[PDB]
């Protein structure tokens, strides 16, 4: 209902924060930052790029697989006969 | 010792119960993070148990010495007939002055914060808000304490 007022009940938590500019913008952003982005990017990586793959593959093999097929008439029957 | 070891704690975990004192706790430490002004006057619990009268002895020996100390009185007494019979004992009984370093103290760090102890089961949530402001001697502190008396106050019982 009253959105901020009665949502749940919460009991014996608590909460420290400061000024926003107490602190900095970049507490290491660039050194401490770069781990992380590492470290979660393969748990996807595993699950993500394998059909990636299968397309690529099948997008050439295809892609070649119609070239010949067109590309040449004189291929299988050539201009003998 | 052990007698009021006791009370203290008995009295540590009563402390609960006026709600008024406790925010205030939280205010300073808020504030003052860093600094021996931010800390619980009666301290932390276990430190009491811990707590051995000699390192009193210590902090008795320590900062009760003149001129720390200081005597006052009003009454029918004027000044003289005070100070006469002021005077031995504590003449003194030292009531000393050497040390303890020198005044030890520091200015204290103020910090942009919050501070929330969220339990909703209570009827009632105390707010307190606050800025840090001049010390005791300033010239200002005089001038600011109209400001308030002007905003003043308010309460559920009053006739106004």
């Amino acid at each position: 209902g009253r959105q901020f007022g009665h949502l749940t009940r919460v009991r014996h938590v608590i909460t420290y924060s400061l000024s926003p500019f107490e602190q900095r913008a970049f507490p290491h952003y660039f050194s401490k930052g770069i781990p992380n982005v590492l470290r979660r990017t393969r748990a996807c990586i595993l699950r993500v790029a394998p059909p990636f793959v299968a397309f690529y593959l099948v997008y050439t093999w295809g892609t070649q697989e119609f070239e010949k097929s067109k590309r040449k008439n004189p291929a299988a029957y050539e201009n003998d006969r | 010792i052990e007698k009021e070891r006791d009370v203290i704690l008995q009295e540590l975990q009563e402390n609960d119960t006026s709600m008024r004192d406790v925010v205030f706790n939280y205010l300073h430490a808020t504030a003052f993070q860093g600094t021996p002004l931010a800390q619980s006057v009666e301290g932390p619990s276990e430190n009491v148990r811990k707590l051995s009268r000699a390192d009193l002895t210590e902090y008795l020996s320590r900062h009760y010495k003149a001129p720390r100390m200081v005597l006052a009185a009003a009454g029918g007494l004027e000044h003289r007939q005070l100070l006469d019979l002021a005077q031995k004992h504590f003449s003194g009984l030292s009531g000393t002055y050497d040390e303890d370093a020198v005044p030890t103290l520091s200015p204290c760090r103020f910090t942009g914060s919050q501070i929330c102890h969220r339990e909703d089961g209570l009827p009632l949530a105390h707010v307190a808000i606050a800025v840090e402001g001049p010390g005791w001697a300033h010239p200002d502190n005089v001038a600011l304490q109209v400001a308030n008396a002007i905003i003043g106050h308010y309460d559920c019982t009053y006739g106004g």
